[PDB]
């Protein structure tokens, strides 16, 4: 009876959001019609976290679908589980964002934001005790990046004591030739640093490399990248959806993962990744090749880590192997946060796997991600390239400089605590 | 026996006042924390108005 | 008279409370519906077990207990569990949002919204008592409710009941089963706020209980159920003098006189024996001497520390079962001639002994063997300060960087409360050093 309200904005946000509901609906035994046909009572014990139960014993995702164009949301409605979403929770426009953060944040998005809040408000009123919100979106586009960060600010104004979580997709030249993505992404990070409590960094650069290098996919599609996002999102929400002791709600997760409010950008990880023992799950789980953000954790230090093991296995062996990895890699865990690695175990494994492992790391090595975006940002901002797309919507030059400085400061803060010492 | 009564009453008294001060100081601090949060958010809305006006005048 | 009200706060306190009251019902012959065929006085009585159980006109024996948690899922198991008919609905109090492992939310933001209702329900129990003796408060150090709401409750109880005695059973955190990085913070904050409001506190180191279950009972990965059933036995031994009577029975308050030389030095170290599985206990009878010797094996302590490197200020032996003073005295004599039991120079060295003849009980499906005799030692040793030192060190590591402090400030707390609490702990560690120094 601790409800989460889900929001998905823009093309990317709606696609990964739709597949998120497909996966967890299968895990909870919910079919596309909303009826339960599972075999375990553990599936329904915390179903209220993500589902409303309309009379008739059908479960309706507590989900809101937003986009400044109908295209992506029309495929959701006509796809699998499209009929499970509440039709009133579809809020779309016709103008579009044109991959312009300013359009989605200040102009077109500002016209539609009020109607979205009406739906957020209606859903939140019927909550026994709202936990907070989780937003799926990309930072390289216009709607998900611009209007998504706008929704965050407006929701926070009305629910300032609730947790704001985001699944943010970072742009990569390997998965988009659209050139103004460094701008839209830097402007988005500027907002996320200030108005979110927890952000999972879904780096498209990492997803591509996993599909190509590891899984041997010459031409990775958005569907291939999204199969990783779905498995990851399922993993990092397992503690919220099933009975458990560790990080069972958004606030407790934030308290365990965020030692400083601005440093709330996590590095997801998943294992196995195959185109299986507990020692191998744990070794791979801490390997750079299994990270959903294109950063090497051995280039920084871990502030906090959450490990989630799924499937039937030996808890004694899990505890042993988690102690083993920390001891053998003690240099990569800050001394001044004792016992900063917490472990959860869920008896229910994902679909198609006998056992899996999900990794949530708050590592200073994440600066490599922001450094990559910053390098792409300054390369164009130095040339004032494409700024008329943004000044034409009313923006000022300072706002670009401010977003730049704030992201560069975020990098410095990660380096500060990476260099910090106990003695 | 009167001194025993006085000390026990002073312990109750001082415990009641210390707690009343903590709960009051805590309410004011938390309210000030939220006030600053919304005043920053409302400044963003005010800034969004300038952006939309800066564009309208550009036409 | 001499009624005792128990208060179980947070998940740890509630779940330990479930194990304790189940064990009590078995020790006294009370059924899950509260009926007790052996009790021939219906509706009331002055028997020893009435210190912990009230009686209704319908023959139900009701725990003098309140369960409080800021979220409902744990107490909900009590509402639907095997002993749901044992408690009146008003004894089980729940909120909708927990403290998110944040002392500030348990003591202020969330706790303040339910504190008045909790005090009201405690008052309802106190009004039923003709001679209330005090309270027993079960809570964890690490949880936001167990730390923050307990401190608030303790402060309020001092106001509403004066210096009426309040005893704690406190769960000291262990990495093997901990659920929050900030548990050192919450531990220091609640220890400081409760220090002046507690007369006696028994700390239970989860790592000590964890190791005991692994080593003595061969439980590979002990669960809370494993830990809590062991903790129940220790709590039972401690309260047995209040719930039973006998010629050789010694009241817990009389041990207290010896265990607390100064108000702040009120943290006894408990050691329990025998902890043995049914397989090893078979055809192996453990004598009085053997279980007494086990009390001085540090591996059987409830808190990890080395009394061999500290000084004793009191030693109490609480036996239960087939035990007579003759065998006790012989066992004690052997131990003094072969163990490093160094007392401070300002305390007598004699051991204080109590014997309850009711033998120990085990819950069905448990791991502990049923034995004919058991013992819990309660000693006041400077070595228990080791537990403070370990916790204070983890506090200093994080607080030097103000790690996670924003979660507390955001809920209304100030850094001054952190430093104030830490300084009180430093003085407490200092107090344990001074009491161990020889007199000039
Ligand atoms: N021995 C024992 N320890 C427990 C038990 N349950 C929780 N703990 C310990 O208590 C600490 C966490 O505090 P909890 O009691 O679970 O939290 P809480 O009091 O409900 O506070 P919030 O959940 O934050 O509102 C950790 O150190 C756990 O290891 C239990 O049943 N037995
Ligand atoms: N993983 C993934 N990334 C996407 C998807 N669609 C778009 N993106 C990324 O998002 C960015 C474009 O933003 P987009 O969501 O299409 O614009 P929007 O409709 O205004 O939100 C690009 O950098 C893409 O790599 C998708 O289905 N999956
Ligand atoms: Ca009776
Ligand atoms: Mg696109
Ligand atoms: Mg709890």
């Amino acid at each position: 009876m601790r409800e989460i309200v889900h929001i998905q904005a823009g093309q990317c946000g709606n696609q990964i959001g739709a597949k998120f509901w497909e996966v967890i609906s299968d895990e909870h035994g919910i079919d596309p019609t909303g009826s339960y046909h599972g075999d375990s009572d553990l599936q329904l014990e915390r179903i209220n976290v993500y589902y409303n139960e309309a009379t008739g014993n059908k479960y309706v995702p507590r989900a809101i679908l937003v986009d400044l164009e109908p295209g992506t949301m029309d495929s959701v409605r006509s796809g699998p589980f499209g009929q499970i979403f509440r039709p009133d929770n579809f809020v779309f426009g016709q103008s579009g964002a044109g991959n312009n953060w300013a359009k989605g944040h200040y102009t077109e998005g500002a016209e539609l934001v009020d109607s979205v809040l009406d739906v957020v408000r209606k859903e939140s009123e019927s909550c026994d005790c709202l936990q907070g919100f989780q937003l799926t979106h990309s930072l390289g586009g216009g709607t998900g990046s611009g209007m998504g960060t706008l929704l965050i600010s407006k929701i926070r104004e009305e629910y300032p004591d609730r947790i704001m979580n985001t699944f943010s997709v970072m742009p990569s030249p390997k998965v988009s030739d659209t050139v103004v993505e460094p701008y839209n992404a830097t402007l988005s990070v500027h907002q996320l640093v200030e108005n979110t409590d927890e952000t999972y960094c879904i780096d498209n650069e990492a997803l591509y490399d996993i599909c190509f290098r590891t899984l041997k996919l010459t031409t990775p599609t958005y569907g291939d990248l999204n199969h990783l996002v779905s498995a990851t999102m399922s993993g990092v929400t397992t503690c919220l959806r099933f009975p458990g002791q560790l990080n069972a709600d958004l606030r407790k997760l934030a308290v365990n993962m965020v030692p400083f409010p601005r440093l709330h950008f996590f590095m997801p990880g998943f294992a196995p990744l195959t185109s299986l023992t507990v020692p191998e799950l744990t070794q791979q789980m801490f390997d750079s090749k299994n990270m959903m953000a294109a950063c090497d954790p051995r280039h920084g230090r871990y502030l906090t880590v959450a490990a989630i093991f799924r499937g039937r296995m030996s808890m004694k062996e899990v505890d042993e192997q988690m102690l083993n990895v920390q001891n053998k890699n003690s240099s990569y865990f800050v001394e001044w946060i004792p016992n900063n690695v917490k472990t959860a175990v869920c008896d229910i494994p994902p679909r198609g796997l006998k056992m899996s492992a999900t990794f949530i790391g708050n590592s200073t090595a994440i600066q490599e991600l922001f450094k990559r975006i910053s390098e792409q940002f300054t390369a164009m901002f130095r040339r004032k390239a494409f700024l008329h797309w943004y000044t034409g919507e009313g923006m000022d030059e300072m706002e670009f400089t401010e977003a730049e400085s704030n992201m560069n400061d975020l990098v410095s803060e990660y380096q500060q605590y990476q260099d910090a010492t106990a003695d | 026996i009167q001194k025993a009564i006085e000390e026990n009453n002073n312990f109750i008294k001082m415990a009641k006042e210390k707690l009343a001060q903590k709960m009051e100081s805590n309410k004011e601090n938390r309210e000030a924390h939220l006030a600053a949060m919304l005043e920053r958010l409302q400044e963003k809305d005010k800034h969004a108005e300038e952006v939309r006006k800066n564009k309208e005048l550009k036409e | 008279m001499r009624e005792c009200i128990s208060i179980h706060v947070g998940q740890a306190g509630v779940q330990i409370g479930n194990a304790c009251w189940e064990l009590y019902c078995l020790e006294h012959g009370i059924q899950p519906d509260g009926q007790m065929p052996s009790d021939k006085t219906i509706g009331g009585g002055d028997d020893s077990f009435n210190t912990f159980f009230s009686e209704t006109g319908a023959g139900k024996h009701v725990p003098r207990a309140v369960f409080v948690d800021l979220e409902p899922t744990v107490i909900d198991e009590v509402r639907t569990g095997t002993y749901r008919q044992l408690f009146h609905p008003e004894q089980l109090i729940t909120g909708k949002e927990d403290a998110a492992n944040n002392y500030a939310r348990g003591h202020y933001t969330i706790g303040k919204e339910i504190i008045d209702l909790v005090l009201d329900r405690i008052r309802k129990l106190a009004d039923q008592c003709t001679g209330l003796q005090g309270f027993l408060v079960f809570h964890s150090f690490g949880g936001g409710t167990g730390s923050g709401f307990t401190s608030l409750l303790m402060e309020r109880l001092s106001v509403d009941y004066g210096k009426k005695s309040k005893l704690e059973f406190s769960i000291y955190p262990a990495p093997q089963v901990s659920t929050a990085v900030v548990e050192p913070y919450n531990s220091i904050l609640t220890t400081h706020t409760t220090l002046e409001h507690s007369d006696c506190a028994f700390m239970v180191d989860n790592e000590a209980i964890y190791d005991i279950c692994r080593r003595n009972l061969d439980i590979e990965r002990p669960t809370y159920t494993n830990l809590n059933r062991l903790i129940s036995q220790i709590v039972s031994s401690i309260t047995a003098s209040l719930r039973f009577d006998g010629a050789l029975n010694v009241d817990l308050t009389e041990f207290q006189t010896n265990l607390v030389p100064y108000p702040r030095i009120h943290f006894p170290l408990a050691t329990y024996a025998p902890v043995i599985s049914a397989e090893k206990a078979y055809h192996e009878q453990l004598s009085v001497a053997e279980i007494t010797n086990a009390c001085f094996e540090p591996a059987n302590q409830m808190v990890k520390c080395d009394p061999r490197h500290g000084k004793y200020m009191a030693c109490c032996l609480l036996y239960r079962g087939d035990v007579v003073p003759k065998d006790v005295n012989a066992a004690i004599a052997t131990i003094k001639t072969k163990r490093s039991i160094q007392f401070v120079d300002w305390c007598p060295t004699g051991f204080k002994v109590g014997i309850n003849y009711q033998p120990p009980t085990v819950v069905p499906g448990g791991d502990l063997a049923k034995v004919q005799r058991a013992v819990c030692m309660l000693s006041n040793t400077t070595a228990i300060a080791e537990a403070w030192a370990r916790l204070d060190h983890k506090f200093d590591l994080m607080y030097a960087k103000r790690a996670f402090v924003h979660w507390y400030v955001g809920e209304g707390m100030e850094e001054g409360e952190f430093s104030e609490a830490r300084e009180d702990m430093a003085a407490l560690e200092k107090d344990y050093e001074e009491v161990g120094v020889d007199s000039v």
